[PDB]
């Protein structure tokens, strides 16, 4: 590929530092562009960066070393605004008109720190008629990783992080139903590294 | 400002019956807006070509006015210029002994 | 060793009349000419274009008309901030280009005079005023280098631009540029200055490239008195000059004018004054006068 | 001071012409198409100024053309058009062609189909806090199921009270395939609010999940005797327990 990015996807405490890579295969395309996509938006762009060394901007620096065609992209105390993917675009050295050369992009997930983890699973009823369940994975530690369903029949959502402004609150969330009748919140999960300390009803 | 240089000589010897080109050479001047006039008896000459407008490493601007010319031992040509750092414009006559 | 150079002429007369011309030289040779009438660059070679494709030159052109439009807007409003307010008429001149060494070596510039006095250089990554300019223009500066593709721009054209298009400019127009054209003298006399003496002179023209060696001689003895001209320029791009000899009356027999050039190839030119060649050019170069020197 | 494109979704058939518009910022001259497959790879596609392509890629095909008359849009129109086509489009500009930052658009979400009859727009359902949760955590978490749905065209959001709310939302990403196996199959997405308990067990306070589906226009025939899956508003509501 003609820019090459490390790592695929990364995951970063709150406050915390993320170090991003690229690499280029064509010495033409030395001069690069950091981009950013927030899921679902166009992108914004970062910062360019067409002399070597250091740039920075507020928490953003931008290192590069043409003679090794190496740009990296270092933030500093990550925010959860902070969490989106990371494109690093190169353009082509004199070449007055042309488009973007994007990367595969890094995922950057910057998560935060509980406090007071209280895993529990808990079965969910609906508001129109009682026909339907869902199993809800809460409260637990940002270590823990809710793993992929392997019987077709039930759904595994991913990890969600939920954060409540006043009260100064967060916690992470994973949701799981099933359109079988044989379906149990403690059976259910069972793919997933879940703690020991967990609570069920 | 700065008042212009007027140099006018021919291309080749000045052989009488011979066509040549005759060229004048306007240089130090400031600013750019000059008015240069080549002459056949002190009558216009039409057919006045004009090198592009450059500039030298003090900044001061030259030109080239250049025309085809047939010499003969009874007529005279001359480089009238008209520039803004001049009261009244410049007339050097071509002199094929200096 | 080459230097590339592009002289742009801006000249303002009030806030709706202006005019931007530039004229593109790689040595003594002009590559190109920008009217301000003309919309696209103009090639004065048949190769001006060096080895860049005809989509590379395109979108070389496209920018640069862009940036003549803009450059005309930038400097009618920094026109309004500059003190004291509205100083017209306004002449700005700018060079820019590279000095080309052997290897990939090559040295970039781009230098600004403000009313025929260098003021502004772009060094680095920066537009920057130099010792003794006015210190007015540190503002318009500041406001100058807020444009960052403006900066991206110039340090692409000055940095990798510049010295590529000429590479192959000096490969595409070698037989040009190594060109050797053969010089041809005269000889003339007239009573200038001091009483008693009479200046010879030496004429020579038609001769690239432009170095070259022209003395009054008397056999083997170079006459400390020779007063070389300045190079002055010829229609098809060649040279003239021109040598001086005050002489007493007399004094003239036995002097000779010696031509040494490049082109001649170790046959240089040697013309004696009062020699049949001399007296056979004198008779076909005569005119109707008496002589005025201004100098 | 925005590149603008209208529309946001688009559903076409295959061989169809589709028009894709974009509004550039003001005063830029340089104009730029991409295509974007599943939120992932930016292709570069077209560069147009000064009314002609400057540059194009190997992606844009004899089927693609663009263009900006005075007054109007920059569009791009796809003529006759495939499956694969099927991408979200963006539109960018810039005051140079290069070295200097393009300005993206929100992008038109392109689905070119087979057949119209696999659209399907979503059954939205609300699900009520765990008792358990609120006696050991005295915070109530209500959870949305948005199910059935084709193609992956939805926003979800929460209206606590007739206002939007923003705290304590989590709406999933991406959604899933209820047949990850099928090449067309309904995807389904949920989102989680939560309160504290005080504010749940207010039967006064009410609560809705809002999923707003991007579906067929009114010029799309609609051969099947059901309801037709237009750009529609599927939201469903609950209020608080005491
Ligand atoms: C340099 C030689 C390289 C090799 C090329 C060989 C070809 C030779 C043929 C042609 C020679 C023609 C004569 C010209 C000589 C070359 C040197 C000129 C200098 C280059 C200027 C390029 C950049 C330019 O045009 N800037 C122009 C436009 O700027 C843009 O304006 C936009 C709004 O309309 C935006 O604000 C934009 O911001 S952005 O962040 O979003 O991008 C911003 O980039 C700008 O107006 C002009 C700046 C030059 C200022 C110099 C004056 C200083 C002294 C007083
Ligand atoms: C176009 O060409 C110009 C030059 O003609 C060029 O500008 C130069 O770029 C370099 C690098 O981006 C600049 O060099 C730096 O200068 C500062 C101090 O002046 C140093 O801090 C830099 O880092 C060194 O020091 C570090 C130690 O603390 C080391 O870790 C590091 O390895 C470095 O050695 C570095 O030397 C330089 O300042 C400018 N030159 C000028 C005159 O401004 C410009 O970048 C080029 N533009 C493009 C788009 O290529
Ligand atoms: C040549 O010089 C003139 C002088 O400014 C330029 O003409 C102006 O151009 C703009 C747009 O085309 C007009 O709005 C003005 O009315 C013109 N002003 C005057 C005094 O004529 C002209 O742009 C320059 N030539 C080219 C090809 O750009
Ligand atoms: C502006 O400049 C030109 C020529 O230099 C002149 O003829 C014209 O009258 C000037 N404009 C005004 C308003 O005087």
């Amino acid at each position: 590929q003609k820019v090459q990015q490390s790592p695929e996807s990364l995951s970063v405490p709150e406050g915390g530092m993320a170090s991003l890579n690229c690499t280029s295969s064509d010495r033409n395309f030395q001069y690069f562009w950091w981009y950013r996509q927030h899921s679902g938006e166009g992108p914004k762009a970062l910062m360019s960066i067409f002399s070597d060394g250091d740039k920075k901007e507020g928490r953003f620096t931008a290192h590069l070393n043409k003679a090794s065609l190496h740009v990296s992209l270092h933030i500093r105390d990550s925010q959860p605004s902070d969490s989106a993917l990371y494109f690093c675009a190169a353009s082509e050295q004199n070449n007055y008109a042309q488009g973007l050369t994007f990367g595969l992009g890094t995922r950057v997930s910057v998560f935060p720190y509980i406090q007071n983890p209280d895993p529990a699973v808990y079965q969910l009823r609906d508001s129109k008629s009682s026909d339907k369940s869902v199993c809800l994975f809460t409260d637990f530690d940002s270590q823990t990783n809710v793993s992929q369903s392997k019987d077709s029949d039930v759904y595994i959502t991913d990890k969600c992080v939920l954060d409540m402004r006043s009260m100064d609150f967060k916690s992470n969330s994973a949701v799981a139903w099933s359109n079988k009748s044989d379906f149990a919140c403690a059976n259910a999960f069972n793919n997933s590294i879940i703690p020991e300390d967990t609570f069920f009803p | 400002q700065k008042t212009p240089q007027i140099q006018v000589y021919s291309r080749h010897p000045p052989e009488n019956g011979k066509p040549n080109i005759l060229n004048c050479y306007v240089t130090q001047f400031h600013p750019p807006h000059i008015e240069i006039q080549m002459l056949k008896n002190g009558k216009k000459i039409p057919k006045v070509e004009m090198s592009d407008m450059s500039f030298s490493k003090d900044w001061s601007f030259y030109i080239l006015a250049h025309t085809e010319f047939t010499p003969t031992e009874t007529d005279t040509y001359a480089c009238r210029v008209k520039h803004a750092s001049m009261a009244e414009p410049k007339t050097v006559y071509w002199d094929r002994d200096m | 060793n080459y230097t590339f150079r592009c002289l742009q002429m801006s000249s303002f007369a009030n806030r709706s009349w202006s005019r931007t011309d530039s004229v593109v030289w790689l040595g003594d040779l002009q590559t190109h000419r920008w009217s301000n009438d003309s919309a696209t660059i103009s090639f004065t070679k048949p190769w001006s274009q060096g080895k860049l494709s005809n989509q590379q030159w395109e979108k070389l052109q496209h920018m640069f008309q862009v940036y003549r439009v803009s450059f005309t807007r930038d400097i009618q409003e920094l026109v309004k901030m500059m003190s004291p307010k509205e100083d017209y008429p306004i002449e700005i001149q700018l060079s820019a280009g590279c000095e080309m060494y052997p290897g990939n070596a090559s040295e970039s510039f781009l230098h600004v005079a403000f009313q025929g006095k260098y003021v502004v250089r772009f060094w680095g990554t920066s537009w920057q005023t130099v010792p003794g300019a006015p210190s007015w223009l540190d503002l318009p500066i500041k406001v100058l280098n807020a444009d960052q593709g403006t900066s991206a721009t110039v340090q692409m054209l000055l940095n990798d631009t510049c010295p590529l298009f000429v590479r192959g400019l000096l490969e595409a127009g070698k037989s040009d540029l190594e060109k050797q054209e053969k010089p041809v003298a005269w000889l003339s006399s007239v009573p200038s200055s001091a009483h008693g003496h009479r200046q010879l002179v030496c004429h020579v023209s038609g001769f690239y490239p432009k170095p070259v060696w022209v003395m009054w001689m008397r056999g083997d003895q170079e006459q400390q008195g020779t007063h070389r001209g300045d190079f002055l320029p010829n229609a098809d791009e060649t040279w003239y000059l021109q040598a001086t000899l005050d002489v007493e009356a007399g004094e003239e027999a036995g002097l000779a004018c010696r031509v040494k050039h490049s082109s001649l190839g170790g046959q240089d030119i040697i013309l004696y004054w009062g020699s049949l060649h001399h007296i056979l050019d004198a008779q076909k170069m005569v005119w109707n006068h008496r002589h005025h020197h201004h100098h | 001071p925005k590149v603008l494109q209208i529309p946001s979704h688009q559903i076409i058939d295959m061989g169809q012409m589709v028009t894709l518009n974009c509004d550039p910022v003001s005063n830029h001259l340089y104009f730029y198409w991409y295509k974007q497959i599943l939120g992932q790879q930016m292709e570069f596609l077209v560069n147009f100024y000064n009314g002609k392509v400057m540059e194009k890629s190997k992606l844009f095909k004899d089927q693609f053309s663009v263009e900006r008359p005075d007054g109007s849009y920059f569009t791009l129109k796809i003529q006759p058009t495939a499956l694969e086509d099927s991408a979200v489009y963006f539109c960018a500009s810039s005051f140079w062609g290069a070295y200097a930052e393009q300005f993206f658009g929100p992008g038109t979400r392109l689905t070119v189909l087979e057949d119209l009859k696999n659209v399907f727009p979503p059954e939205v359902a609300v699900f009520e806090p765990s008792e358990a949760e609120i006696s050991h955590t005295q915070k109530a978490t209500l959870v949305c199921l948005a199910t059935g749905f084709y193609p992956d065209h939805v926003e979800l959001s929460w209206w606590v009270n007739g206002k939007e709310v923003h705290s304590g939302v989590c709406t999933d990403p991406q959604p899933l395939k209820e047949q990850p196996a099928l090449n067309d199959s309904r995807y389904a997405l949920s989102s989680r609010l939560r309160v504290s308990a005080t504010f749940w067990q207010n039967p006064r306070n009410h609560f809705r999940c809002q999923v707003q589906f991007y579906g067929l226009s009114e010029n799309d025939e609609w051969t099947q005797d059901r309801a037709k899956p237009v750009t529609q508003i599927v939201s469903a509501e609950a209020w608080g327990r005491a």
